[PDB]
């Protein structure tokens, strides 16, 4: 049938009661508490909308005004960093200074001795250096003043206030039917087609007529108040054509197909601009132009109102083989009537992209003075492999929340879906295999390393010098991308990346970026990451194939997604549920990613980063230390965690003092996760009952009677104590490390 | 009809005819008024005004308001005073216009009285001849303006001597106006040109006055079809015309745009297309006022043609069957 | 339309519309409020003014007011007292005080309904549709507008007199211009106004009228002509009123841009130059630095604005008076 704008009108009347009657929105919580278990039932249930109605319709209704809430606060934040660099930063002075001037948007109040955190980060400024990479963002936007960010801090302030209304409009006043939503193939045309294709093109254009120009002027040395504002060069043409004689031929070329007339501000350079060490804007420029073409093309794809176009359900239903049964079929019902489903989907892709985000935005750093900024490089690398992994492990968690809730047998009968519950057994026996093999050929060749360097037989280690490993594949993939510039990409000048090869780029003294040399310390490091993902995915996908059933545990879906075991029975069945394979694998995840983020961090300072002499000799930050070093964990214990922990642990009395200070309160949160971790509810309960007693002798006995954590929020409490100490604690140590000598 | 076809269902009506084009000569009176304020904002004094963009100034610089000797221009008030006026005119027609569509009633059978009043039909071939009539006389008189301007309201600049000059002198004899018929687009001389305007007007109103108190002869029934889509692929027609005589007029002539105010001279170069291009390939930009008032006009003009041929085919009867049938048959 | 129309919170303003009391405690609230700007930033300007460096680029647009009127001036714009500015900032904000009681006195404590409080409609109720009582409020309204401005005539005549930047100083006007040939002669000439005798002459002629068509409009009531062309509904009013305010502002925007009397000039920047490019706008004159843009381009656009929005509102609530429901338009 045909998309339409289709809303029931005061859907839901606004009033403060139901502010006033906490757990309103579930039928147990709305009796009110008895035990203080209650109070964290009212967190845990507070967002899980399935459980407040069973309507599909009021829980599409609930979600889409939550997401113009969650809209809101991100505007807030994003205008608040932006307000911070406007009224809080020295902004202006690094911009007349990158290479000198270490950007800093957060000043500290003069209290308690705090003020000490204000350090001199050069441009004549006192506050905490940032590592969040605003500065060369908003260079690379081509904001040139302080003006220009209030500007646009207000503007974002603005657009939260409307996320605020549209969220309460939506969902209190004019609130869309559940038709609206099941529009997959109008959502899908006008996200790729304005969201993703008019936004891709809108920012071609203000990365032609505003940042390129302004961008082309300071890296021609030109000073920031000479620079004409980003207006004069749409008002006055002249100043334009000057850097880009391409705007002199007008409009005329773009609609007579004489494209090359645009060759000079639409490029295909490839490398880094050598004045900034960051992509060139005129690439960026063709790419988000090209990038604009392709979606608002792509976003034509799905049928609407007009007939042309595909149906989602019939690709879907035709792409099924002799393998695989019905295929596809039934799957579109699963992505439609299931939130979950789409959760999972969409936590599971946009946490993969956010992961490739952090590879391709070191290799190729973007934003002008980013590639040399060693510590924001460093920090938003860690940063998105975090966020990343992070939501796979949400994307698992939804897939089996979806399993346990929202699977129906008899739209997902012979389908993929259904198959691969048929050989659960044999998928998840295979993998445990493969992460056995894994494990014991990627961490066994360390302790191979270890006892050889230990018992004095280097010649019979895992190394360059000794048994070799050489990553050929990688090495010869690395020197196809090298080649290809002038050969499979003729009309590329320089590599798409110097990681893959061509010359060691240099700005400043420092090297922006260099061919990332792969060897054995490399083939190992790789074939541990390779281990480490294998048994996450190990734990999750045996969380999501077993989550209704299992040879132990038939009817696991009565139970639900979210119980701590079936009892002692059976031998025992503590963490059988589709949960606790989540809590599982989020230490697997955390495991993974603090290797992940510690190969970069090494690999980089080693191989990498460093300062450049003026005959053209790199002297890195560790010294090429990586290959010799990172093929046992003794060199890993040294070399890495207790060599570069000097800084943190030495910063007390200086501006990192805050860095030495989270470290040690890390490293508490995550041993206080340990209690969570290894006790159990009963012992807390018994505990409890002698501390009630005391409290009732004394006539201060509470109403609300005092409960242990349930021993799901046991685990939960644990793990996330556990991830936020861990995390936290190489955060401090990254930034004190990379602040120092970054 | 179609959304997109919309404003074909009040083609007939009667009060919102009236509002769709006066909103249409609010627009144009906006145009005229804002637009004036724009280039004199954007007129830098130094640099000769043809590169400058100004395509509404030079029109008044002609008029000798506020221009001095070699096109100097001392004065800008003149030209803020014309901005303010016709901006003010299009407030009050923009005004008027919104009245008549949504105010004022959406039919005129029994508001107005009669056809003679201000009620219209497309058939009937009486109170369309009275429409025609006013509108030329207005035309008249609107030409006897501009020869008002010449004659003792401050004069016309001339591009033969470079300065704001009184004509008192008006080029009578029509052996010349007639002996124009090929001379035209070569007028040298603003005498000619104010006995053309004179001869234009006592004409217009002498058309105007007649085609009030007379109705159109049985012939014009049988040869010119009195419908709506028809008199307006006329109007599409004549429109056309005009717009590339202008364009010419604007390549060729030296004296009704002065040179200096503009680049100055045209070639008629074809390619794919027939294009007034530019001459001394006018640098630091690209294309003189002169370039833009010929191209767009005689383009427009081009789209009119097929605007009149579209219209008048459709004219003939409705044509709504005979487009869709042609190939099912 | 329906006759129980229920208006959202963003519409909400528009259910009191008829009522009575609400309608007092809406109006004298805005009132309370405009003083309170007018007295507290006064004191603002008071703090943030530096003798020194011309007081154009200081942010003041309401000091220069008070200066114009020759108000602890001296000679050429020296500026020697600051105590008859705080008393000024110190009257406005107790008159806001009472203002802003009296606004909560007929909101909440008093009755929201007039029709039987007072006793008729002469007394202190009004109704839209009846042209009788709406002359006597616009009558009254009109007679404190005259004396209002005999105020001004008082202030030039007797108390202190207005400052002139013909010679620099506070002066004291003792010849009014009469003889209304140059009042009907400033019909072109106006926004040059080079004389403070001019303007003195000008709001005595606005005054004396002013009273006169006062005390016309309670006596009578309008004519079948008034009630065949002109609407008597609130909507309809209020557009007349929005429409009237317009006008206002764009003049007033005008006068504060091209006229160099009225206000001073050593008090602003000087010259405002009418540029137009997506909108018209007086941007500024000598490129005011040192932070940008002059109190007379400020008192100028945003006023200029303003009218250009309250003539939106006129659109608005006119094409509503007249009888255009939008909601069946976008159905449609
Ligand atoms: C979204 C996240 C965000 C965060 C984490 C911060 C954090 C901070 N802000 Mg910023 N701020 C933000 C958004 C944010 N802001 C936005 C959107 C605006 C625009 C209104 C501002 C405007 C702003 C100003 C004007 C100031 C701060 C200040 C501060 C600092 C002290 C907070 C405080 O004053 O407590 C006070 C405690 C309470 C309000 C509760 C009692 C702190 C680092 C202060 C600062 O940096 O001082 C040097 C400061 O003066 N912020
Ligand atoms: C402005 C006034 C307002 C009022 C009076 C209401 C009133 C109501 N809302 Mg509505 N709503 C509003 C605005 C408002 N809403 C807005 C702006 C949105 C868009 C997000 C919504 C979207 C919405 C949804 C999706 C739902 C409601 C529901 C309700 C009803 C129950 C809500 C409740 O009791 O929880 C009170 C809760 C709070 C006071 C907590 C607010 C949490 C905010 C939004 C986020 C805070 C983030 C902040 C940065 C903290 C981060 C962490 C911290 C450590 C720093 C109640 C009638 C519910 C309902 O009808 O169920 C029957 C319901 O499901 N509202
Ligand atoms: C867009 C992303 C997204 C969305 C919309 C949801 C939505 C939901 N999740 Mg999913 N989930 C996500 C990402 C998301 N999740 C990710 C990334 C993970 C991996 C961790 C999960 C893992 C997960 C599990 C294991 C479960 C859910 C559940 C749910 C449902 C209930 C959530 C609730 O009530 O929280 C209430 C909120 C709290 C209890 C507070 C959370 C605070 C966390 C633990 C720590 C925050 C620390 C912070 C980062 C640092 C500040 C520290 C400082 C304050 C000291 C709801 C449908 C639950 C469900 O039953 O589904 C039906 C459920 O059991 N989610
Ligand atoms: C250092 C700590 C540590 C170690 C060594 C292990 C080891 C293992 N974990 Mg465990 N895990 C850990 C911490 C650890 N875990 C923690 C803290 C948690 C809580 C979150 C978990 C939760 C957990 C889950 C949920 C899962 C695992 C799984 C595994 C196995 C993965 C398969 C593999 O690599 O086998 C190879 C073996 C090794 C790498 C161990 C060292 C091998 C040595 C170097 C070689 C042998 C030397 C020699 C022959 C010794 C014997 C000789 C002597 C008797 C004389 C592996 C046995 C997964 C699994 O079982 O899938 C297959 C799995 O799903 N673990
Ligand atoms: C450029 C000037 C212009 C002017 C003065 C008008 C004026 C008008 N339009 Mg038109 N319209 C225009 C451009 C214009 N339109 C364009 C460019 C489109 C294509 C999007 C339309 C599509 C359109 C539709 C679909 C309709 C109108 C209608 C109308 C009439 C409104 C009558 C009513 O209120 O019901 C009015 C005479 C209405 C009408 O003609 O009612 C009989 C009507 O239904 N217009
Ligand atoms: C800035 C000055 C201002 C003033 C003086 C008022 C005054 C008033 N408002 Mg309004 N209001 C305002 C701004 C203002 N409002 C704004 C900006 C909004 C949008 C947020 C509203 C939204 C609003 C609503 C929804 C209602 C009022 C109501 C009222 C009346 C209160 C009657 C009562 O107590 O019951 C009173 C006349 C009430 C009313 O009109 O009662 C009939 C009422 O229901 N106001
Ligand atoms: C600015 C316009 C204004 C207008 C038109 C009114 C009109 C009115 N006032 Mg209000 N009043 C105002 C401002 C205004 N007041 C202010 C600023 C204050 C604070 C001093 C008050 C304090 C006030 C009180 C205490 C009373 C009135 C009363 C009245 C009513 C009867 C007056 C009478 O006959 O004795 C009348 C509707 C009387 C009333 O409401 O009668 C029941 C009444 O008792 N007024
Ligand atoms: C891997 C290649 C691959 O996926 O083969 C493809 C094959 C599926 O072939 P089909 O032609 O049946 O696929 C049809 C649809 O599923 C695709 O639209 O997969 C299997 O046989 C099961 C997976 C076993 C994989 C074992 C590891
Ligand atoms: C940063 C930020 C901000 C801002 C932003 C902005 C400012 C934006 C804008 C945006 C934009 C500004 C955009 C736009 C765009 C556009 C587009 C996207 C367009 C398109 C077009 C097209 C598509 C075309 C077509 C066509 C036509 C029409 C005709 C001819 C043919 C063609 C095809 C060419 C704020 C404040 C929010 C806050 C936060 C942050
Ligand atoms: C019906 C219709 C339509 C149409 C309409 C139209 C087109 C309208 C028009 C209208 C208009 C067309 C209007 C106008 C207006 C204007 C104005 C608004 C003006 C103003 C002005 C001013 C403001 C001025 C002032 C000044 C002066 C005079 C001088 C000094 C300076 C100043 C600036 C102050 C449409 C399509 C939409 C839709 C459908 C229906
Ligand atoms: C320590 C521990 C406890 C004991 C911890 C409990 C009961 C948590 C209680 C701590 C909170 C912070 C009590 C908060 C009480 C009041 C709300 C505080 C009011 C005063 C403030 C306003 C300052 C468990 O219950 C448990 C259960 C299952 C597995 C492991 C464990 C476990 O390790
Ligand atoms: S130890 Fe805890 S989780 Fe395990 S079976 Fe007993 S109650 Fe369940």
């Amino acid at each position: 049938k045909k998309a339409r704008v289709i809303v029931d009108k005061d859907p839901v009347p606004t009033s403060f009661e139901k502010w006033a009657q906490p757990g309103h929105f579930d039928r147990t919580l709305a009796r009110g508490p008895k035990t203080t278990t209650w109070i964290w039932n009212l967190h845990a249930l507070a967002h899980d909308f399935d459980t407040h109605t069973s309507d599909l319709e009021d829980i599409s209704r609930k979600i889409f005004a939550a997401h113009f809430g969650h809209l809101a606060v991100v505007t807030i934040w994003l205008s608040g960093m932006i307000f911070h660099g406007a009224k809080f930063s020295n902004y202006e002075a690094w911009l007349s200074d990158p290479l000198n001037v270490r950007p800093s948007a957060q000043v500290v109040w003069p209290i308690v001795g705090q003020d000490i955190l204000n350090g001199d980060v050069g441009g004549g400024f006192h506050g905490i250096q940032i590592t969040s990479g605003l500065f060369q963002v908003w260079r690379g936007w081509g904001i040139t003043n302080s003006f220009q960010l209030y500007c646009t801090a207000i503007g974002g302030l603005v657009l939260a206030g409307l996320f605020l209304f549209a969220g309460w409009f939506h969902y209190h006043k004019r609130a869309p039917k559940l038709e609206w939503f099941q529009n997959v193939e109008s959502m899908l045309n006008h996200h790729l087609q304005v969201l993703l294709g008019c936004g891709s093109l809108g920012w071609a254009g203000h990365l032609i007529h505003v940042s390129a120009p302004i961008n082309k002027l300071m890296d021609a040395g030109v000073a920031v108040k000479d620079i004409p504002l980003p207006h004069e060069f749409i008002l006055n043409k002249s100043l334009l054509i000057d850097l880009f004689p391409g705007f002199a031929a007008g409009l005329t070329p773009f609609f007579t197909l004489n494209w090359g007339q645009y060759a000079d501000f639409l490029t295909f350079k490839g490398g880094l601009n050598p004045v900034t060490g960051g992509l060139w804007m005129t690439d960026i420029a063709h790419h988000h132009l090209a990038i604009a073409v392709v979606f608002i093309i792509a976003g034509h794809q799905y049928r609407t109102n007009w007939g042309i176009g595909h149906s989602i359900k019939e690709i879907l239903e035709n792409h099924k083989g002799p393998f695989t049964g019905e295929g596809h079929k039934g799957l579109y019902e699963n992505l439609t009537t299931s939130w979950h489903a789409q959760l999972a989907t969409n936590l599971a892709f946009l946490g993969s992209l956010t992961i490739i985000i952090a590879h391709h935005m070191y290799a190729m750093p973007p934003y002008p003075y980013l590639a040399t900024d060693y510590a924001t490089q460093l920090c938003i690398f860690t940063h998105h492999i975090w966020i990343g992994g992070f939501l796979i492990v949400g994307g698992a968690a939804h897939a089996a929340i979806f399993m346990v809730r929202d699977y129906d047998p008899v739209v997902n009968q012979n389908n993929v879906l259904d198959r691969v519950i048929r050989h659960r057994d044999a998928i998840i026996s295979h993998l445990n295999w493969v992460c056995i093999f894994l494990g014991f050929h990627s961490f066994g060749l360390y302790i191979h390393n270890d006892t050889m360097r230990a018992l004095g037989r280097p010649q019979d280690m895992f190394s360059d010098t000794a048994i070799q490993l050489q990553p050929v594949f990688a090495q010869w993939v690395q020197n196809l991308h090298t080649l290809a510039p002038g050969g499979t990409a003729p009309n590329a000048l320089e590599p798409v990346s110097y990681a893959f090869g061509g010359g060691v780029l240099a700005v400043g003294g420092k090297v922006a970026m260099m061919p990332i040399a792969l060897g054995t310390a490399d083939f190992l490091i790789h074939h541990i990451h390779a281990f480490t993902i294998h048994v996450t995915v190990l734990i999750l996908l045996k969380g999501v194939l077993f989550a209704r059933s299992s040879r132990l545990i038939p009817d696991k879906a009565n139970l639900g997604f979210r119980f701590p075991c079936d009892g002692p029975g059976r031998g025992g069945t503590c963490q059988v549920s589709g949960w606790d394979h989540v809590f599982l694998g989020l230490f697997w995840m955390y495991n993974s990613l603090s290797i992940v983020i510690f190969h970069f961090s090494w690999k980089m300072q080693s191989d990498v980063w460093g300062t450049v002499d003026a005959a053209g000799n790199v002297s890195h930050i560790t010294g090429g230390n990586f290959a010799q070093s990172a093929i046992t964990i003794n060199g890993w214990l040294r070399d890495f965690l207790w060599a570069q922990a000097s800084q943190v642990i030495n910063s007390y009395g200086s501006a990192l003092s805050a860095y030495g200070l989270m470290f040690l309160g890390a490293h508490f949160v995550w041993a206080f996760s340990l209690m969570f971790l290894f006790s159990g509810r009963g012992y807390w309960q018994e505990l409890i009952e002698s501390i009630v007693w005391a409290h009732n002798k004394l006539k201060v006995a509470p109403a609300i009677q005092p409960r242990a954590l349930s021993i799901t929020q046991g685990r939960a409490v644990g793990v996330a104590h556990y991830l936020l100490g861990g995390i936290a604690t190489t955060w401090a140590f990254f930034h004190a490390h990379i602040l120092s000598v970054g | 009809y179609d959304w997109w076809a919309g404003n074909a269902r009040f083609a007939n009506l009667s009060g919102l005819f009236i509002g769709a084009h006066v909103a249409q000569a609010a627009l144009t009176t906006l145009w005229a008024g804002a637009f004036t304020w724009f280039e004199i904002s954007r007129y830098k004094p130094e640099i000769p005004m043809g590169e400058q963009g100004l395509i509404l100034l030079p029109h008044l610089a002609t008029l000798g308001f506020g221009v001095g000797v070699s096109g100097q221009v001392v004065n800008t008030y003149p030209y803020f005073v014309i901005g303010a006026l016709h901006l003010i005119s299009s407030a009050v027609l923009g005004a008027g216009a919104l009245f008549h569509t949504f105010k004022g009633p959406r039919n005129l059978k029994n508001t107005t009285g009669s056809a003679r009043k201000f009620h219209f039909e497309w058939n009937d071939p009486k109170q369309l001849g009275l429409i025609l009539g006013h509108h030329l006389l207005f035309l008249g008189m609107a030409a006897l303006l501009l020869v008002g301007k010449a004659m003792f309201w401050g004069g016309l600049y001339d591009a033969t001597t470079q300065v704001v000059r009184v004509v008192n002198h008006p080029t009578l004899n029509p052996f010349v106006i007639y002996g124009y018929q090929t001379h035209f687009a070569s007028v040298n001389n603003l005498e000619d040109l104010v006995g053309g305007h004179i001869y234009v007007g006592l004409i217009l109103i002498g058309g105007g006055i007649w085609h009030i108190v007379k109705e159109p002869l049985p012939w014009a029934k049988k040869l010119l079809i009195f419908s709506g889509e028809a008199i307006l692929s006329y109007s599409l027609g004549g429109i056309a015309l005009a717009g590339f005589v202008a364009a010419y007029f604007c390549a060729v002539n030296t004296l009704a745009y002065p040179v200096e105010f503009y680049g100055a001279p045209l070639e008629l170069k074809f390619g794919v297309t027939p294009y007034f291009a530019d001459t001394v390939k006018l640098a630091d930009g690209g294309y003189s006022a002169r370039a833009w008032l010929a191209n767009a006009h005689f383009f427009l003009a081009f789209f009119f043609l097929q605007g009149h041929l579209w219209h008048a085919l459709r004219a003939i009867g409705v044509d709504f069957r005979q487009i869709e049938k042609s190939l099912n048959a």
